This record gives structure tokens, sequence and C-alpha cells, in this order.
């Protein structure tokens, strides 16, 4: 059987400035020949340690590769917003005439910036849309921290099915993100009600943005 | 101590190739 | 040094595809290239490797997917009757465990016909108080395959904006929304949408309302 990298946890949290630690486990023992990927959207998987804990060109000295054997980990020191992406570990041994190439399963690595709220933003439908049997109505949530909830309300009811949500990247800067959240609804459905409401929720306060679809 | 079948870093092969 | 990635698309259940890596700067005899596909929203995944002669595969792979040198700077990938758990991006790397990594190439396993995205402009209600900077963008619904291409401006507009990734319909097809917030300094802004698969260009000049 391929050996199999068992790494956990599968997401960790902390604070800007604070430490992480994740671990790859190694079903077989490959010695040292074991390698640490960050990923985020925009480009490919970047080496950050090679041959377990030598750090790769660029990289700075807050990461840290440990371990053998079968047991290996990643610490990040001195966190910053910069460093929210997914993590993985791979095998990279050659042992008996097969390649030991398994990947790792990521770990997730939030970093927790400044507290932001957000602000909330709604579009109606174009003009256009409705010829096509098919109505998206859109709500962005603007530059927050930490994670939101989105509800529609059409007419004041909620709506349980056609909903679709999509989250930027924490930014690089300053650990926030950005929400799109996408109501579908058919034609006949968008015309049958008035009023449109995306409602975005933080911890315990929250921000409404509404429109008729009359005014529009 | 090396003993059986040795483990090749390919990691450190490709570092420096 | 560079790689990049090539061949990736729409296939059919069932079917076949070839990618291909193409090398620039340096030997690939010389290194273990090595073939990685990712899922969207999931994991990386080894596939296999070859070196000089010697080719190594994933224990999952073997027999549906076969890795060749077919030039000095090219090595590829041939795979067979894929599913839609072959649908991800491929990489192609060098070395096992290396650093040099190509863009990736997408390959979508669907029944689908190629389908070009509608595009609708996103404003404010007419009837909101105006504001002389604005957030506007555009609707890119129910394309297939990935990827679009989004630019504003010609991409002369760059700052502040937000492209959001895609989300998958239960359909099978594609949206996203990109926004960006604008002054009269930028206006009129118009989001210019590529979609490769259609050899398609949408340019929509997005009016700062509905009205």
């Amino acid at each position: 059987a391929d050996v199999v990298m068992t790494q956990t946890p599968s997401s960790v949290s902390a604070a800007v400035g604070g430490t992480v630690t994740m671990k790859c486990q190694a079903s077989q023992s490959i010695s040292t020949a074991l390698v640490w990927y960050q990923q985020k959207p925009g480009q490919p998987p970047k080496l950050l340690i090679r041959s377990t804990s030598t750090l790769a060109s660029g990289v700075p000295s807050r990461f840290k590769g440990s371990g053998s054997g079968t047991q290996f980990t990643l610490t990040i020191s001195d966190l910053e917003c910069a460093d929210a992406a997914t993590y993985y570990c791979q095998s990279a041994a050659l042992i008996g005439g097969v390649v030991f190439g398994a990947f790792g399963g990521g770990t997730e690595v939030v970093v927790r910036g400044d507290p932001v709220a957000p602000t909330v933003l709604i579009f109606p439908p174009a003009a256009d849309q409705v010829a096509t049997g098919t109505v998206t109505i859109v709500c962005v949530a603007n530059k927050y921290f930490p994670d939101v909830t989105v509800t529609w309300e059409v007419d004041g009811t909620t709506q349980t099915t056609g909903i679709e949500n999509s989250k930027t990247p924490q930014n690089s800067a300053d650990c926030t993100y950005n929400l799109s959240s996408t109501l579908t609804l058919t034609s006949t459905q968008y015309n049958s009600h008035k009023e449109y409401t995306c409602k975005v929720t933080q911890g315990t306060t929250s921000v409404v943005q509404s429109f008729n679809r009359g005014d529009c | 101590i090396p003993n059986g079948y040795l483990v090749l870093d390919l990691s450190m092969q490709e570092a420096l190739s | 040094q560079s790689l990049e990635e090539s061949g990736g698309g729409l296939v059919t259940p069932g079917g076949i595809l070839t990618l291909t890596c193409t090398a620039s700067g340096f030997d690939i005899s010389r290194h273990y290239m090595t073939w990685v596909r990712q899922a969207p929203g999931e994991g990386l995944e080894w596939i296999g490797s070859i070196y000089g002669g010697s080719t190594y595969y994933a224990s999952w792979a073997k027999g549906r997917f076969t890795i060749s040198k077919t030039s000095s700077t090219t090595v590829d990938l041939k795979m067979t009757s894929l599913t839609t758990e072959d649908t991800a991006t491929y990489f192609c790397v060098r070395g096992v465990g290396g650093g040099l990594w190509g863009p990736g190439t997408l390959v979508t396993v669907s029944s689908g016909q190629p389908k070009a995205p509608s595009v609708f402009p996103l404003a404010p209600c007419c009837g909101d108080t105006p504001s002389s900077t604005v957030t506007l963008g555009c609707l890119v619904k129910g394309y297939l395959p990935e990827p679009v291409t989004v630019t504003w401006n010609s991409g002369t507009l760059t700052n502040g904006v937000r492209t959001f990734p895609s989300v998958r319909q239960s359909s099978g097809l594609y949206s996203l929304s990109s926004v960006v917030s604008v002054t009269s300094s930028s206006q009129p802004v118009t989001c210019n949408v590529a979609h490769p698969a259609t050899n398609t260009k949408v340019d929509k000049t997005v009016a700062p309302s509905t009205c």
C-alpha cells in the first residue's frame, strides 16, 4: 500500500503575533524526506521547507520544521495576516524503487486580526435578467473579521433554498474577509414579491440592506 | 544505521540539482 | 526556469485527455518531473513522476494515468475512463517535493457543452441617495467550464477589485461576481469578461444605478 500521510488538525486559528503548530504522521518511516507547502489562491503551492527542516529560499525564520521517521511538525510563530493559507506536508522519498510521494490532507490556518464590522451592499437584478427565466440578486459583505452569517428575507420570509455564498481569502495585510451571497429565484417568484433583504450577522450585531423590486 | 532499504530524500536531490 | 501545463478543458465522462508539461530553462531529464492534481475545494494529490526512463505511479492512478517524455522539453499525462472524480487542476512540478510548479491546467469532466457566461451589471437601486464613490460590479452567470477572466477598464482599473471565487451550481454551471469601488476618475466603468472555451469576450459598461 502507498504511504499515507495523516495531517492534523484540519484547521487551526491564532491571533496575529501568535504561534500555531500542525502535525504530519507517516504510515511508514521516511527518515527526513518530507516537505511542507503553503497554498493561497492566485499561484500554485509554494515550497516552505524541504528535508524536514531546511527552509526554502525567501522563507522567513518564523517557519520551523521538525521531526523525523514517522512524526513531523510545522510551527509558525509571530503569525502575520500574510500567513493565512492552507499548508500541506508531502512525503518525498525513494525507498526500494518506490517513490513515496503522498500528500497530507492539509491544515487551514486562520489568522485573527483586528475585528472589523462588515458593511453591506445589495444589488437588484439588472433589467435583462428576468427575460432569462431566472433572477440572481447579489449581496456583498465588505471587509470584515471575524466570520459572518448571511440570511435572505423576501417580504419578511427567511429563505432556505437558492442561496450561494463565496468568501474571498483573508486579506494578506489586515486579515479581513469579503463575502458575496446570491439569491436565485425564478422570474415568476421574483415578480411575486416586493421586498428583498440581505441580513449579515457578526456575533450579535446585524447589518441589513433591502430594496423593493418595483423601485429599481 | 543504514540497513535494509535506504531512504533517499528526493526533496534534497531536487534542491541540490 | 519555468513550467507550463496545457491541454485542460471540458471532456465528456468516459473520455480521454492528454495534458502536457513544457519546461523552459532546464533539462527535464535531470529531475523527477511530477504530476499533482487538486479537485476544487480539496487537497493536493500525487499522481506520478518520471525521472529519465523510470516512471512511478500512485497506486490509485496505475493503469489509468500514464506519464511519458515526449520531447527534450515536454512530459505528458495521458488519462482514460474519466469521471467527475477527475475534475481538478493538474500541476506539474520539478521534483518530488520540489519548488518549481506550473500554474496548473483545469480538467472538467462533464457532459455539458461549453457555455458562455451571461454578464449582468451590478449597481445600487435607483432612488438610493447617490454617492461620489460607488461600488459597482458584474455578475458572470451560467458558464462552463472554468476559467473566465474578468478585468475592469481593460486592465487599467485594478485597485480595489474584488473578484470572488467561482461557485458551481447544482446544475453544474459556474458563476462568480466581481465588484470594484470607483469614483468619476474611472468612469465609465466596464467589466471585460473573457471565456477561453467559447472564444467569447463581453464588455459590460455598468451605469452607477439601476435607473
